[PDB]
């Protein structure tokens, strides 16, 4: 109890207060809590009940915070009786009551890390990941001095144990005593009275009299500070202060202030990760031969039989395990019965059953220890009288290494990892496929990710991946069919996701047979194969987890290196008084531990506060019931360490790639030639049911090779079914359901019929019979007929037999008067489906055969593979004959209807621009501007929306037209009411059409118009409504003045029609018109600013009242269109950060792969720039912090700034005085009643601003109190800059002081308001600084300035004084200017920066 | 009351109602005795071959006397009247006499058969399935609908005549109430379906539960489309008469009880099953289902991976805004 007195007095701790009122983080720390919180459901769609309402209610927090933190301090303050706990050992908490605590959670872990509670020993630690830990630490032992000499016999011992039933055993009397010390006692009282509740384990309730329950939020704050206590008691007052160091100064992580003290006790070094204490012994021969003694009187060994029960790692081979000398194993157990004996059976329960000592020595070469989950082995490289998993071990002085650390993985995470898998055989179902890859990639992610090179050496864990695998795929293949196949193509397994495979990653030698290794394809000109060839082995295997995960000791060194590189150029960006920039780091982004990236996230301003996070994490194994097996790594703080994207491309490629992945599938029966990827909480977790999956990959699973022995014919098919696939046999009885099969031989007869009878004179066919034919002729699979018999004007001389593609076929051997035609259908599989070898074979039989009766010897057998959508034939030829045969086959293969049905029927089961300027009269329809609003987020959020005039697009891509409606706001389950509103308006305009005028498609910009536009359009069945995949850009049709000005004018319903194509196709084409006009409306969306400079920026080429854009040149449109041409890039290379690539378009693909970094005065153009201000204000942003009654927020009204940025500039900093009068019965409340232009200079960095200006003359100057000035700059800043503070000392130091600097920022788009109050250190600093351009000048520091309440009103109008001379912009007049000038004022009008004189 | 087999030439497994049983090659299999007389019937066949499609025929037997005969040149089991009284009841006792006849089970705790086919009648099945000739009505796997028919001679009594349901039809949508007929189906559940076509509640259940079961014993695609859309069409009517619903909730959990776990993928439709339990206008009126669904099927309906590798349409257009914030 009173070591930690002494301790906590030794280091003078400051104990943490009550919350106050106005906590300066207290928003912060909320928010934090309450996304913990949330996490728990960011990942499920659909929650039941519990889950459901726990939700409501943090999001009743989060909407008012101010009244939660009320709400929550009077809970701390008073409440002391709480609902039960229910248990499962997962502790389910009531919600209401876990805001509370979790509140209290992050309070007291950000405060005791700001007070220095928790010395560098206690892990785990924000500091670093587990295996970094490991890594840390091994080094640390290394670097100890002298550590590894056993030159006087000196030895070294490792004691490892468990502190037995820590929290099991928590006194509440003693804890409470114990938190008083370190917290207010009203939190004290908190604490312990909540773990003072009912324990209901489902039938049972139990109080909880005593113990720790670990489900409580900060329960982890109470383990490692009841955890300090133990340390105290092992080390002792004096040994914990070596190591911790002085409070003013302290110790690094196993770091001394002088070797001296390194050397001054037994214990070098101590850790503990959480409930496991490692202690580092040194000893000469004679301290360590006179513990032994001591040891040996209480607990003598008369037979040596010591050695019998002395823990060991027997994960190491018996040479490199720990070796049992009688005296080394005295001295290990002599630590023991030391160190045990410090520590009260009270305070923990610690056992030499959960222990193991290693000992160092002359005659034991190796160090051995266990750290989270790994087995570590230390050799020194002198006593080195087996490449795997090994850490060099480099000492710092020498900068040599001078050991070696060997990894395994724990037999108590291998047997966790055996779990994980056979788990996943063992969960219940009925589990679709792609689950049980998933299931089983996340364990080996898992695993890799963590334990890395430590695999490698461990060769049991080897073993069980394999096994693992193996179980994995079995469990699949018994799904497929009750019998285990001959072979099976790993393309279905190892197929990524995207293209329908399950998508498993690897971890075994898989070896991919060449015969799946075949494709092929189907051309105009004719059927050609990919067969092939030789490798090497590992072009024929599968790629596997193993060498895609960096290694730890790689991805340490390198952060070394890495953070170092920042630490330098974070000197000298400081030193040119400049910040330090993203891309000076580019290129070490995705480096480091914590990566570099964590510096610049958005959020890294508040994850400054989040301190526990990493012991948080680990803790919610006893809050949550299913948790991330990622809980050691955090992304918001360490970033993203391992990416493995590249092994899903290395799997494609090692398959063959795409072509030859979907060879093994159904895909060319759908009848598509490309491929483009559309199988179908924003994000997808989605798996393919079995159904699917196996129909996909049908042709690959059920044919001769991979199942044999059960080959059946289905009925009413030429399908043959290989063994009793489940869902596959009905999937296809589906799809040629009605008699299909039969249908489509039937209809291919017909239209071979029909081209015939229009050749009978040019090919001299006298005429051409349609065989009739036995029903089930077309799946005779056997013998066949003709089907369409052949005859002769008088004869024909006709080649032997050829293939329909093959080309010199000589006619002469041979002559006849009749001809037919045989047509077969085939279904085939992966193995067969050869449709040119087929119909030879068939051919050849079928006329040498004696069933088979066809009339002549001459024929033509056709034939038609139903499953791959190919098609061949041969027989005998006679002259333009096979050219008429090659053109019908090729057309009926497209056009053929029945076809047409199977290839629907068959996506339909998988759950599957040129054109645009033709003949056919078709519409865009664009309704992303229909309905349209302007919002106002409060600081706490319940977030109003108004409804501003919007528009239906409707354009003729052909021809340019524009139809517009004007959607007046009288119109408004709001923004789907837009979607019918829409629809309407567009059958209407249709209606009104005559039908030569319709259009026979209207294409819809967005998805969710379809079925709107369908329900209206059912009067026009003839009409298509089609989507699209293209990313059009008509909703930046707004920002086009003339039609932005009719539409927001308008005071009802309108159609106004205009020539969005200005009269081009003129000149120009149709397909141009888009092209351009894509590209003018692209860069709009692009930068509303940007590009209309580019159109107002030449006044004299000018518009006229007829058209959108200037009346412009055709080469300088060359010109214009090329400017913008790489805009659209750049925005590109901006924010995906690609400087140059291949040329490829960007329209319709986001991304694709680098990386190479191949290949190696009139201008008052602005006047212009600031014409186009006004778009600023469209967003504005005003920084916001909690609100304090008696701090006091100042309010500004919108025409004042309105003018203000009306007359800003783009690139020079502007400024103003502001005059509040604070409201009637409003002390508090301060207004800006008026802003006061003054003569001032302005550069980009800085300014120079005239003096205080006397009102005194000018009327009505009267009640009014100054508060400020208000100023715009291009750079955003949280602080006000060295130029503001300068600014801000030069008038406000006397007399006032105290008036505010408010601070706009002005981007393209937004601008963004600060306001800050000055500190009189600031005040001083200044004063002692003038002539200030830069952001940061030496001795500058951010804290001055404080925030000060801000807000911004519609409700009020304010008045400007410009200078009576009416001049205040002295840029370009800087001599006439004097900044200590006396100047006078008026009631007036201000001047824009570029008004004509300045 | 009895069905003879004259023979069981080929190796089959036989499913009378909800239940099922294997034929060996010439086992001496000669019927089924002792069914209950009032309900409509079921007794369908896959061989064990693989070559079939799931098949049977429906029938009451109180229509007739009804008897199975393997017919080689069709190479099927087919039901056939004996219109011959005495000669038919010749037949048992032969086979009841020398056994060699199984006994239909007495019933379970559930009462299973009646409640899914508690609104089904075979002269309603008899319109659906339309052979004349024939007092029972013969099915199969690959049997089209009329309305797919028609979308797009066969034999008539080779398609289902279901009643044609379509969401985006002049039927269902009236003219000048467009979005309300659409997003609340009430007039086309109320006005076209029961009160015109059904006249009853109860034959729009027996249709919906004689196509459930057509879709779970044949897998016959027609038959689980209009199995669903006579769900769906419920579930997405604001107004539906009390008696329907109550009713409803029943019928659908038994149905999907009923349902073996190798024929769900195959049946469920997704997007129907999530519309009608957690967002339709009914959601609250299939307690039951919603909760054997969720036990039976979770990954249907969303239950539980991590990330491996590593819009707006429903919202309003921003044009602008006022917004406060940190940074």
């Amino acid at each position: 109890s009173g070591v930690m007195v002494e301790w906590l007095e030794s280091r003078s701790f400051s104990p943490i207060p009550f919350p106050p009122l106005t906590y300066k983080n207290d928003t912060k720390i909320l928010v934090l809590a309450l996304e913990d919180l949330k996490d728990v459901y960011a990942s499920k769609v659909r929650l039941n009940a519990s889950e459901r309402e726990e939700l409501a209610l943090i999001e009743e927090a989060y909407d008012n915070p101010h009244d939660t933190l009320n709400r929550i301090k009077k809970y701390l303050l008073t409440q002391r009786v709480f609902k039960p706990v229910d248990i499962t050992p997962v502790y389910s908490v009531d919600p209401l009551e876990k805001i509370t605590d979790a509140y209290l959670d992050q309070y007291l872990w950000y405060e005791a890390d700001q007070r220095k509670l928790f010395p560098n020993w206690i892990k785990p630690s924000d500091s670093e990941i587990p295996p970094l830990l490991v890594y840390k630490w091994t080094q640390g032992i290394n670097n100890l001095s002298e550590i590894w000499d056993v030159s006087r016999g000196q030895s070294a011992v490792l004691l490892e144990t468990t502190l037995g039933e820590m929290a099991e055993k928590i006194d509440f009397t003693l804890l409470n005593r114990l938190l008083r010390l370190i917290v207010d006692p009203n939190i004290a009282d908190y604490i312990t009275a909540k773990n003072n509740v009912v324990i209901n384990f489902k039938d049972m309730s139990h109080v909880n009299k005593y113990g720790l329950i670990r489900g409580l939020k900060f329960a982890s704050f109470i383990f490692q500070y009841y955890g300090l206590v133990i340390d105290l008691l092992l080390l002792g007052q004096e040994r914990a202060t070596d190591l911790a160091g002085p409070a003013n100064n302290p110790n690094e992580f196993m770091q001394f202030k002088s070797k001296e003290v390194e050397k001054a006790h037994p214990i070098r070094l101590y850790t503990r990760y959480l409930d496991r204490i490692y202690m580092l012994f040194h000893f000469e021969e004679d301290e360590g031969e006179e513990l032994t003694d001591e040891y040996l009187a209480e607990n003598p060994d008369p037979n040596f039989e010591n050695s019998i029960g002395y823990n060991n790692r027997k994960c190491w081979p018996k040479d490199s395990r720990m070796r049992l000398i009688r005296q080394d194993v005295n001295l290990g157990r002599a630590v023991f019965w030391e160190i045990q004996s410090r520590v009260p059976t009270s305070l923990t329960s610690i056992k030499w059953e959960n222990a193991f000592v290693s000992v160092y020595s002359k005659n034991n070469p190796n160090l051995l220890f266990s750290m989270c989950g790994f087995e570590v082995r230390i050799l020194p490289r002198q006593r080195m009288e087996n490449d795997e998993g090994v850490w060099d071990l480099v000492d710092e002085r020498t900068k040599q290494r001078t050991a070696k650390a060997y990894l395994k993985v724990s037999e108590e995470e291998i047997k966790k990892f055996d779990s994980r898998i056979r788990g996943i055989l063992m969960a219940s179902g009925s589990t679709t496929f792609t689950k049980v890859a998933a299931k089983w990639n996340t364990s080996l992610i898992s695993l890799f990710t963590y334990f890395r090179e430590a695999i490698v050496a461990t060769e049991p864990l080897l073993d069980i991946l394999v096994k693992g695998e193996t179980r994995i795929q079995n469990r699949v293949k018994l799904g497929l069919n009750s019998k285990m196949p001959t072979r099976f193509p790993p393309a279905v397994f190892y197929t990524p996701k995207e293209l329908g495979g399950l998508g498993m990653i690897s971890a075994s030698h898989i070896l991919i047979p060449a015969s799946d290794l075949s494709w092929s394809k189907q051309t105009d000109t004719g059927i050609t194969h990919f067969r092939a060839g030789m490798t090497h082995e590992d072009e024929k295997l599968i790629p596997t987890i193993f060498r895609y995960i960096t290694t730890w000791e790689n991805e340490f060194l390198d952060s070394q290196r890495v953070w170092a590189e920042y630490a330098t150029k974070r000197q000298e960006a400081i030193q040119q008084n400049r910040r330090l920039a993203f891309e000076e780091l580019e290129g070490s982004w995705d480096r480091g531990i914590p990566r570099i990236s964590t510096l610049f996230q958005r959020d890294r301003h508040t994850l400054a506060y989040d301190r526990g996070h990493r012991i948080r994490r680990e803790f919610k194994q006893y809050s949550l019931e299913r948790n991330s097996p990622f809980w050691w790594t955090n992304s918001h703080h360490d970033g993203k360490l391992w990416n493995l994207n590249a092994y899903r491309t290395d799997v494609i490629q090692a398959l063959g790639g795409i072509e030859t992945i979907l060879e093994h599938t159904l895909f060319k029966g759908t009848g598509f030639n490309s491929w483009e990827g559309l199988f179908w909480q924003r994000t997808g977790l989605s798996q393919i049911p079995n159904r699917r999956f196996t129909l996909w990959w049908s042709p690959t699973i059920n044919r001769a090779n991979v199942y044999v022995g059960f080959l059946v014919q289905l009925d009413l098919t030429g399908i043959f079914l290989h063994g009793k696939i489940p869902t596959l046999k009905i999937s296809l009885i589906q799809i040629f359901r009605a008699h299909l099969w039969q249908k489509i031989h039937e209809s291919i007869v017909f239209d071979i019929c029909q081209i015939l009878d229009g050749e009978l004179d040019v090919l001299q066919i006298e005429s051409v019979t349609k065989e009739t034919v036995h029903p089930r002729k077309s799946y005779k699979m056997n013998s066949s007929a003709a089907d369409i018999t052949m005859e002769s004007v008088h004869e024909w001389e006709v080649s032997k037999p050829s293939l329909l593609h093959e080309t010199n076929d000589s006619f002469k051997g041979l002559i006849t008067n009749k001809m037919w035609f045989d047509v077969q259908l085939r279904y085939g599989d992966y193995d067969s489906h050869d449709i040119s070898r087929y119909v030879r074979a068939k051919f050849l039989d079928y006329t040498t055969d004696n069933v088979s009766m066809y009339p002549s010897p001459t024929g033509v057998m056709i034939g038609i593979d139903l499953a791959y959508n190919m098609y061949d034939a041969y027989g005998n030829w006679f002259n333009g004959l096979k050219p008429l045969i090659q053109n019908s086959m090729r057309t009926i293969m497209k056009a053929n209807p029945a076809l047409y049905v199977l290839r629907e029927r068959i996506r339909k089961g998988l759950q599957i621009y040129a054109e645009l300027f033709n003949n056919d009269i078709k519409l865009f329809v664009d309704d992303t501007n229909v309905y349209r609003v302007t919002v106002h987020k409060t600081f706490e959020g319940n977030v109003a929306t108004k409804a501003i005039n919007g528009c239906i697009f409707t354009l003729n891509p052909k021809t340019g037209h524009l139809f517009l409606k004007i959607i007046h706001t009288s119109v408004w389950r709001l923004s789907q009411l837009a979607k019918w509103k829409t629809a309407e308006e567009v059958s209407a305009l249709v209606r009104s059409l005559p039908k030569e005028e319709q259009p026979k498609q209207i294409i819809v910009t967005r998805k969710a118009m379809l079925d709107p536009l369908e329900v209206h359009m059912l009067d026009f069945p003839n009409i298509a409504i089609r989507p699209t995949e293209n990313r059009l850009p008509f909703s930046a049709a707004m920002s086009i003045d003339k039609l932005s000005d009719v539409v927001m004018k308008a005071t009802e319903p309108q159609m106004v029609l205009f020539n969005i194509y200005d009269d081009w196709l003129d000149r120009l084409s149709s397909y141009t018109a888009f092209s351009r006009l894509t590209l003018l409306l692209r860069a709009l969306k692009t930068n509303e600013e940007s590009a209309k400079m580019i159109l107002l920026s030449d006044p004299t080429i000018t518009i006229k009242s007829y058209h959108l854009w200037p009346s412009f040149t055709d080469e300088q449109w060359i010109t214009i269109e090329s400017q913008m041409r790489d805009l659209i890039l750049t925005e590109y290379g901006r924010k995906y950060n690609v400087n140059i690539s291949a040329l490829t378009q960007t329209e319709i693909k986001d991304i694709i792969l680098g990386q190479n970094i191949k290949a190696p005065n009139e201008w008052r153009k602005s006047a212009i720039a600031n014409t186009l201000l006004y778009l600023r204000l469209k967003n504005i942003y005003v920084s916001a912090d909690d609100f304090v009654e008696e701090q006091n927020v100042y309010v500004l009204p919108k025409n004042l700034l309105k003018k203000f940025i009306e007359i800003s500039d783009v690139k020079i900093q502007v400024a103003a005085f502001i005059y509040g009068m604070s409201a009637k019965d409003h002390p508090k409340v301060k207004e800006i009643k008026t802003v006061v232009l003054v003569p001032q200079l302005g550069h980009v960095g800085s300014v120079q601003i005239s003096n205080i200006p006397d009102i005194g003359d000018l009327p009505d100057t009267e009640g009014l109190e100054l508060l400020g000035w208000i100023h715009t700059q291009t750079e955003e800043l949280k602080f006000m800059a060295a130029s503001e503070v300068a600014t801000h000392s030069k008038l406000f130091a006397d007399k006032k002081r105290d008036c505010i600097d408010i601070s706009i920022f002005s981007t393209p788009g937004s601008v963004s308001l600060s306001a800050y109050n000055l500190t009189d250190e600031g005040y001083q600093w200044g004063e002692e600084n003038k002539d200030i351009m830069n952001v940061l000048s030496e001795g500058f520091e951010p804290t001055f300035s404080t925030h000060a309440q801000l807000l911004l009103s519609d409700r009020i109008t304010g008045n400007f004084i410009i200078p009576s001379g009416n001049v205040w912009n002295y840029t370009f007049m800087g001599t006439a200017f004097n900044q200590e000038g006396d100047y006078n004022f008026k009631y007036g009008i201000p001047l824009e920066f570029y008004n004509e004189m300045h | 009351n009895t069905v003879p087999f004259t023979s069981a030439p080929i190796e089959v497994t036989i499913g009378i109602d909800q239940y099922s049983f294997n034929v060996k090659e010439n086992q001496p299999f000669h019927g089924i005795k002792d069914i209950p007389i009032g309900h409509v019937h079921v007794i369908h066949f896959q061989h064990a071959d693989n070559s079939s499609m799931r098949y049977g025929y429906w029938f009451d037997c109180r229509m007739g006397n009804f008897y199975i005969q393997y017919d080689p040149k069709d190479g099927l089991y087919k039901m056939m009247e004996e219109r011959d009284g005495a000669k038919f009841e010749n037949i048992v006792h032969n086979f009841k006499e020398r056994q060699m006849m199984v006994s239909y089970p007495k019933i379970d705790e559930d009462d299973t058969w009646y409640n899914l086919t508690e609104f089904v009648q075979m002269d309603k099945i008899r319109k659906i399935v339309r052979k004349d000739e024939n007092q029972f009505s013969y099915v199969d796997s690959s049997m089209t609908t009329v309305q797919e028919n028609e979308l797009l001679e066969d034999d008539p009594a080779h398609s289902l005549n279901y009643t044609v349901i379509n969401f985006k039809s002049r039927e269902a949508i009236r003219p000048g109430h467009e979005m309300e007929d659409f997003l609340d189906k009430s007039y086309y559940l109320n006005t076209v379906m029961l009160q015109g076509i059904f006249k009853n509640s109860s034959n729009y259940f027996g249709e919906l539960q004689f196509a459930f079961l057509n879709a779970m014993f044949f897998g016959n695609y027609g038959s689980s489309l209009q199995w669903h859309a006579m769900i769906e069409l419920i579930c997405s009517s604001a107004t539906v008469p009390k008696h329907m619903l109550d009713k409803l909730d029943e019928i659908l959990y038994y149905q999907i009880k009923t349902l073996p776990e190798q024929y769900s993928d195959i049946l469920l439709n997704e997007r129907v099953w999530n519309i009608c339990l957690y967002s339709s206008f009914q959601k609250n009126s299939l307690h039951n289902t919603e909760k054997i669904m969720e036990n039976k099927y979770p990954e249907l309906l969303g239950k539980d991976d991590a990330l491996i590798y590593g819009d707006d349409e429903h919202n309003p257009t921003i044009v602008g805004g006022l917004y406060y914030q940190r940074p």
